[PDB]
C-alpha cells in the first residue's frame, strides 16, 4: 500500500514539475485537450486490482470543461474500464498458470523418458542423435526452471520484498535457458537444412560449431541485457517485463525462429518438388506435405513466427491466449511424443528389447 | 557339359562298395562321448564363479 | 607381470583406435556402387570411360568419391555373392537393348531378394543405337517376342528428341515401362529405381550417376526423419 | 537329392495340344517356386513361365501368353505345362525348374547354364 | 517499449499474476470507479 | 542315344545305394535317447561385446590358445582381439574389401582372408621387422572365396565359389591337389581332429567327405532342402552338423553314411548361417537370420536356450578350444562373447 502511495506521489510530483484547461484528478494528470474529444492513457498501477494494460478514458465537453456527474455535481472521470475487466482476466490467467503448470510437469516426464530411452539404447545413436539429445536435456531444464519459478519465486512477495541475489541469478538462469532453448531450436532446424537441402551427400558434420551456438553464444544476449539492466533499470528480482530492454533477448531468438521458419519452408518446398518428380496422388500428396509441416512446426519452434502478436477482442483474445499456452507449455511433449514414442526405429528396437527380454525370462 | 555325365559313373560305383556299420552302434557311440566329456563341458554343466576368464 | 604386459597393449588399442578412426572418415565420405549388366550388354563402355574377380574404379566428380565395383570371372550364379552388395549407394544397371526378357528376370529377382530390398537401382538402356536401327531396318522385330508392343501407345509426358524417329521413341519408352511395371508393383518405397536412355558413346554418365545418388541420399534422409 | 524327372513331350504336328507333367521328389512342394526354362537348339537357356508358391500369381514369357497354360498339385507334387497352337520356331528342349529358397518371391539363377536344382529336360519337336 | 512478443508469454502472465494476485489470497473486494473517486 | 543307357545305369547304383542306407537304420537315433535326461534351460549372458568394426561381419576364427580372434568385415579391416581384456592386438588394412572369410593357423603365426577376389591373402603376425605385411597371395581359383582354414604353416584348404576346393602350398604358392565333384559354390568346410579327412557344404543340398591326401572324394551326404550356408565337425571327429536354407540342421554320421537327426521347427523359417558344437558335443549352437541363435540339443532335438543379442543377421559363430565360450558376430559390426 505504502508503496504504492509512493508510486501516486511520485507521478503527482512529476506533474507538478511538468478547450479544457490539464486536470490532475489526484491519481493521473492529462495534457492540454480542445472541446469535444475523448482523452485516452494507459491505466496506473497504483493498486493491486488495477489493470496496467486498461485504457482509461477522459472527456472533455463541447463547452471546453470536464464532465460533472449530475448525482454530485462534481469532477468525475470514467475509470470503469480498469476494474470492468479484471475478474475476468484472473479467471482465464488463473487456468492458464493451472494449464501452464500440468503441460511443464506432463513435459519433463516425457522428455525424461525419451532421454532415458536415447541413452540406455546404444544402437539409435548418431549425429541427428545427439542432437535431440541435447534438445531434450534442454528442454528439461527449461521446464523446470519455468515450475519452480512460477511455483516458488512469483507467490512469495516476501523475496521479491527482500531483494536477494539469489532470485535474481536464478531468474538470470532461467532467461540463460530460455534463450538456449530457442537457440537449439535454430540449430536443429540449420541441421534439417543442411542433411537435406544444401549439403545431401554424406560428409561428416562438425558438431562444434553447433555446441557452441546451441549453449556458449545464448549467453552473450543474457549478458549484455544483465549489465544494461543493472545500470539503467535496475528492478526487484529483474521480474519486471515492463521495459524495452527485454528485446535484447527476444530480438535474436526472433531472428532465429524466423530462419527457422525460411528453412521450414524450404524442406517443405524440396519435399513437394521430390514428390511430384513421382507421379503420386494429388490428396496423398497434400496429407504427406500438411503431415509433414505438422511434425515440423514443434521440432523448429514454427507457432512463434506465425503469431507474432495478439488481437484486441475480447473471445478472439481469450482464444488467442488459449492456444499460445497449449501450444508453447506442450511443445515439450508433442516434440518427445513425435520423435521418440512415434518414431519408428525407436519403436523396433524397444519392441526388439522386449521379445529378448521375455525370451530371456 | 557332356563329361560330367561320363565321369560321374565311376564316381558313384566308388562310393557304392564302402562298408557301412549299423546306425544302433552308431549312435550308441554318439552317446558314449557325449557322456564322458559331460563333466568337463563347461557350456553344459555351469562353471561356478572365479574360475571363468570372462567374470 | 600384469603390469608390464598390460601397459604395452593399452598403447597397441590407442593407437589403433586413432587409425581406425581416420579411416573412418574416408569410408563414409565415399559412396560404393555396384556396375551390374545383363551379360555382353555394352557395360564394358561405362566402367572404361570412368586374377582379379572384381575391378575397383574410383572417381572424382564434384568433390565426391565415388568407388564402381565390377564383378570379373565370378560364376554366373548371383545368388549367393550378391548380398554383400547390400550396404552400396545403388546398382548401376546396364540392360542391353531373349537377351531382353532376361534382362527383366534378373532385375526383377534382385528387388525382391530382401538384402537389396533397400539398395536402389539406377538403370540404364544402353545400346539404343542397335535398337534405333533395328525397327528401321525391319531385319529384327520386338513385337513378336513383346505381343504388348503392336497395341501400345507413346506416353503422353513422353518428350520428343528432335531428329529421332516418333515409331521408334514408342519403342525406347515401352522397354522403360517394363522395367517401370516390376518397380512399381513390389515397391515399398524403401528404394527406387531411375530408369536412363544413355548410349555408348556420351561421356555424360557420368552426371547422370552423380545426380541419382544424391538423389537416394536426400530420400534416406528425408525418411530418417520420417518427413516421407 | 532333390531331382526332376518329367514326362511327355516328343515329336508332334504343329498345332498339336501337348501337357508336360513335372514330377518332384526330395523336397516338400507346398512352398517352393516353379519355373519352366527351354533351350532352344544352337541358342542358350530361356525362361518360359513360373508359378507362385499358393499357385495364384501366374507369369509367363513374351510369346507364350497366348498359347501355353500352366497349373500346379500340392497333394500329388506335381507340375503341368500345356501346350497349344504350337510352332516350328518354338522346338526346344523344356526343363522343370525350381527355386533355390523357400518362403521368398526373388528367384535366382533359374536360367544359369550349371543349376543344381533342375531336372533332365525332354526334346519335343514341332514340325510337319 | 511492453514484450508483446510469443517467446515472452510465460513472462507476462506471471508478472501479471504477481502484481495482481494478493500472495494467492482470498479475493478482495474491487477498487471503486464511482463518482466517488476521481 | 549313347548318352541316355549311361543314366540308367547309373541311377540304379544310386538306388543301390538307397537301399543300403536304409537297411543299416535299424532304429533311429530319437528312441535310442528317450530315456537320457533333458540338459533343462540354460542361461547364458554376453560377458563381453568387441566393437569397432564399420562394415558388416562375415566370418571370424577362435584362437587356438582360447583367447584371442581374428574377425573380418567388408571394410577391408582385419581386426585381432584379446577376448580377456577386449583390446584390439592388429589392425590390418587389406587389398579387397569385399572378403567373405578368415582364419587363424593353429601355430598363431599366420591369419588368412579371402572374397570376391579369388585370391586368399595371408599374413604373419610375428614377423622379424615388427608390422603385419601380406607374406603370400594365394591365386588359383576361379570364383569367390568362401572359407579357408589352415592345416599347418605350410598348408591351407581354400573353398572357392567355383565349385572346387584346393589344398595350398604356402612356399609353392601352388596348390597340391584339387577336390572337384560339387556342382555348386562351395560355402563352408571343416577339418577333422586328426586333420586326416575334411567335408564341406557346396549349394547342391549335399555334404562330400574328402580326403586330403589323396585327393578323392569317400561318401557323399545328402538330403538337405535347399543350399547348405555352414558345417562343422563333431567334436568326436565321426560326425558333422550342416545348416541350410531351407530352415534345419541335420546331423551327419561318417561310419553309418547317412542322415541321423534333423533341428527345425514351425516358428523357424529363415535359413541357418552359422552351426557349431560344444566342447562335449551335447550342445549344437547354430545361428538364423532372424537376428537370433539357438542352442539344440545335439541328442534330443530340442531347443535348449535361445541367445538374441544381435540387431541384424549373424554370419558367424564359433566356440572356444576348451568350450569356455562362444563368440557371434553379426551384421551389425558387433562381436558378443557369451559364457
Amino acid at each position: 500500500y505504502v508503496v504504492g502511495r509512493k508510486k501516486m506521489m511520485d507521478a503527482q510530483y512529476k506533474c507538478y514539475d511538468r478547450y479544457c484547461n490539464r486536470t490532475w484528478d489526484g491519481w493521473l494528470c492529462w495534457d492540454d485537450t480542445p472541446a469535444g474529444v475523448l482523452s485516452y492513457q494507459f491505466c496506473p498501477d497504483y493498486f493491486p486490482d488495477f489493470d496496467p494494460s486498461e485504457k482509461v478514458t477522459k472527456y472533455c465537453d463541447e463547452k471546453g470543461v470536464w464532465f460533472k456527474h449530475p448525482e454530485n455535481n462534481r469532477t468525475w472521470s470514467n475509470y470503469t474500464m480498469c476494474n470492468a475487466f479484471t475478474p475476468e482476466k484472473l479467471k482465464n490467467a488463473y487456468v492458464l498458470y493451472y494449464l501452464a503448470i500440468v503441460g511443464h510437469s506432463l513435459s519433463i516426464f516425457t522428455l525424461v523418458i525419451s532421454l532415458g530411452i536415447f541413452v540406455f539404447f546404444r544402437s539409435l545413436g548418431c549425429q541427428r542423435v545427439t542432437l535431440h539429445k541435447n534438445m531434450f536435456l534442454t528442454y528439461i531444464l527449461n521446464s523446470m526452471i519455468i515450475i519452480i519459478h512460477l511455483v516458488e519465486v512469483v507467490p512469495n512477495g516476501e523475496l521479491v520484498r527482500r531483494d536477494p541475489v539469489s532470485c535474481k541469478i536464478l531468474h538470470f538462469f532461467h532467461q540463460y535457458m530460455m534463450a538456449c532453448n530457442y537457440f537449439w531450436m535454430l540449430c536443429e532446424g540449420i541441421y534439417l537444412h543442411t542433411l537435406i537441402v544444401v549439403a545431401v551427400f554424406t560428409e561428416k558434420q562438425r558438431l562444434r560449431w553447433y555446441y557452441l551456438l546451441g549453449w556458449g553464444f545464448p549467453l552473450v544476449p543474457t549478458t549484455i541485457h544483465a549489465i544494461t539492466r543493472a545500470v539503467y533499470f535496475n528492478d526487484n528480482c529483474w521480474l519486471s517485463v515492463e521495459t524495452h530492454l527485454l528485446y535484447i533477448i527476444h530480438g535474436p531468438v526472433m531472428a532465429a525462429l524466423v530462419v527457422n521458419f525460411f528453412f521450414l519452408l524450404n524442406i517443405v518446398r524440396v519435399l513437394v518438388t521430390k514428390m511430384r518428380e513421382t507421379h503420386e496422388a494429388e490428396s496423398h500428396m497434400y496429407l504427406k506435405a500438411v503431415k509433414a509441416t505438422m511434425i515440423l512446426v514443434p521440432l523448429l519452434g514454427i507457432q512463434f513466427v506465425v503469431f507474432p502478436w495478439r488481437p484486441s477482442n475480447k473471445m478472439l483474445g481469450k482464444i488467442y491466449d488459449y492456444v499460445m499456452h497449449s501450444l508453447i507449455h506442450f511443445q515439450g511433449f508433442f516434440v518427445a511424443t513425435i520423435y521418440c514414442f512415434c518414431n519408428n526405429e525407436v519403436q523396433t528396437t524397444v519392441k526388439r528389447q522386449w521379445a529378448q527380454f521375455k525370451i530371456q525370462w | 557339359s557332356i563329361a560330367q555325365a561320363r565321369k560321374l559313373v565311376e564316381q558313384l560305383k566308388m562310393e557304392a562298395n564302402i562298408d557301412r556299420i549299423k546306425v544302433s552302434k552308431a549312435a550308441a557311440d554318439l552317446m558314449a562321448y557325449c557322456e564322458a566329456h559331460a563333466k568337463e563341458d563347461p557350456l553344459l554343466t555351469p562353471v561356478p564363479a572365479s574360475e571363468n576368464p570372462f567374470r | 607381470d600384469q603390469r608390464n604386459e598390460e601397459k604395452a597393449q593399452r598403447e597397441a588399442n590407442k593407437k589403433i583406435e586413432k587409425q581406425l578412426q581416420k579411416d573412418k572418415q574416408v569410408y563414409r565420405a565415399t559412396h560404393r556402387l555396384l556396375l551390374l549388366g545383363a551379360g555382353e550388354s555394352g557395360k564394358n563402355t561405362i566402367v572404361k570411360q570412368m586374377t582379379s574377380g572384381i575391378f575397383e574404379t574410383k572417381f572424382q566428380v564434384d568433390k565426391v568419391n565415388f568407388h564402381m565395383f565390377d564383378v570379373g570371372a565370378q560364376r554366373d550364379e548371383r545368388r549367393k555373392w550378391i548380398q554383400c552388395f547390400n550396404d552400396v549407394t545403388a546398382i548401376i544397371f546396364v540392360v542391353a537393348s531373349n537377351r531382353l526378357q532376361a534382362a527383366l528376370k534378373l532385375f526383377d529377382s534382385i528387388w525382391n531378394n530382401k538384402w537389396l530390398r533397400d539398395t536402389s537401382v539406377i538403370l540404364f538402356l544402353n545400346k539404343q543405337d542397335l535398337l534405333a536401327e533395328k525397327v528401321l531396318a525391319g531385319k529384327s522385330k520386338i513385337e513378336d517376342y513383346f505381343p504388348e508392343f503392336a497395341r501400345y501407345t507413346t506416353p503422353e509426358d513422353a518428350t520428343p528428341e528432335p531428329g529421332e524417329d516418333p515409331r521408334v521413341t514408342r519403342a525406347k519408352y515401352f522397354i522403360r515401362d517394363e522395367f517401370l511395371r516390376i518397380s512399381t508393383a513390389s515397391g515399398d518405397g524403401r528404394h527406387y529405381c531411375y530408369p536412363h536412355f544413355t548410349c555408348s558413346v556420351d561421356t555424360e554418365n557420368i552426371r547422370r550417376v552423380f545426380n541419382d545418388c544424391r538423389d537416394i541420399i536426400q530420400r534416406m534422409h528425408l525418411r530418417q526423419y520420417e518427413l516421407l | 537329392q532333390v531331382q526332376l524327372q518329367e514326362s511327355g513331350g516328343g515329336l508332334v504336328q504343329p498345332g498339336g495340344s501337348l501337357r508336360l507333367s513335372c514330377a518332384a521328389s526330395g523336397f516338400t512342394f507346398s512352398n517352393y517356386k516353379m519355373n519352366w526354362v527351354r533351350q532352344a537348339p544352337g541358342k542358350g537357356l530361356e525362361w518360359v513361365s513360373d508359378i507362385s508358391q499358393s499357385g495364384a500369381s501366374i507369369s509367363y514369357t513374351g510369346s507364350v501368353k497366348g498359347r501355353f497354360t500352366i497349373s500346379r498339385d500340392n497333394a500329388k507334387n506335381t507340375l503341368y505345362l500345356q501346350m497349344n497352337s504350337l510352332k516350328p520356331e518354338d522346338t526346344a528342349v523344356y526343363y522343370c525348374a525350381r527355386c533355390p529358397a523357400p518362403f521368398t518371391r526373388d528367384c535366382f539363377d533359374v536360367t544359369s547354364t550349371t543349376y543344381a536344382y533342375r531336372g533332365q529336360g525332354t526334346q519335343v519337336t514341332v514340325s510337319s | 517499449x511492453k514484450c508483446n512478443t510469443a517467446t515472452c508469454a510465460t513472462q507476462r502472465l506471471a508478472e501479471f499474476l504477481r502484481h495482481s494476485s494478493n500472495n494467492f489470497g482470498p479475493i478482495l473486494p474491487p477498487t471503486n470507479v464511482g463518482s466517488n473517486t476521481p | 542315344s549313347e548318352l541316355d543307357q549311361l543314366r540308367q545305369e547309373a541311377e540304379q547304383l544310386k538306388n543301390q545305394i538307397r537301399d543300403a542306407r536304409k537297411a543299416c537304420a535299424d532304429a533311429t537315433l530319437s528312441q535310442i535317447t528317450n530315456n537320457i535326461d533333458p540338459v533343462g534351460r540354460i542361461q547364458m549372458r554376453t560377458r563381453r561385446t568387441l566393437r569397432g568394426h564399420l562394415a558388416k561381419i562375415y566370418a571370424m576364427h577362435w584362437g587356438t590358445d582360447s583367447r584371442l580372434l581374428v574377425s573380418a568385415s567388408q571394410d577391408g579391416k582385419l581386426i585381432i582381439w584379446d577376448s580377456y581384456t577386449t583390446n584390439k592386438v592388429h589392425a590390418i588394412p587389406l587389398r579387397s574389401s569385399w572378403v567373405m572369410t578368415c582364419a587363424y593357423a593353429p601355430s598363431g603365426n599366420y591369419v588368412a582372408c579371402g572374397g570376391l577376389d579369388n585370391i586368399c591373402s595371408i599374413y604373419n603376425l610375428k614377423t622379424r621387422e615388427g608390422n603385419v605385411r601380406v607374406s603370400r597371395e594365394l591365386a588359383g581359383h576361379t570364383g569367390y572365396l568362401s572359407c579357408c582354414r589352415f592345416l599347418d604353416d605350410n598348408q591351407i584348404v581354400t573353398s572357392s565359389g567355383d565349385t572346387t576346393c584346393a589344398l595350398w602350398d604356402i612356399e609353392t604358392g601352388q596348390q597340391t591337389t584339387t577336390f572337384t565333384g560339387h556342382t555348386g559354390d562351395v560355402m563352408s568346410l571343416s577339418l577333422a581332429p586328426d586333420t586326416r579327412l575334411f567335408v564341406s557344404g557346396a549349394c547342391d543340398a549335399s555334404a562330400k567327405l574328402w580326403d586330403v591326401r589323396e585327393g578323392m572324394c569317400r561318401q557323399t551326404f545328402t538330403g538337405h532342402e535347399s543350399d547348405i550356408n555352414a558345417i562343422c565337425f563333431f567334436p568326436n571327429g565321426n560326425a558333422f552338423a550342416t545348416g541350410s536354407d531351407d530352415a534345419t540342421c541335420r546331423l551327419f554320421d561318417l561310419r553309418a553314411d547317412q542322415e541321423l537327426m534333423t533341428y527345425s521347427h514351425d516358428n523357424i523359417i529363415c535359413g541357418i548361417t552359422s552351426v557349431s558344437f560344444s566342447k562335449s558335443g551335447r550342445l549344437l549352437l547354430a545361428g538364423y537370420d532372424d537376428f537370433n541363435c539357438n542352442v539344440w540339443d545335439a541328442l534330443k532335438a530340442d531347443r535348449a536356450g535361445v541367445l538374441a543379442g544381435h540387431d541384424n543377421r549373424v554370419s558367424c559363430l564359433g566356440v572356444t578350444d576348451d568350450g569356455m565360450a562362444v563368440a557371434t558376430g553379426s551384421w551389425d559390426s558387433f562381436l558378443k562373447i557369451w559364457n
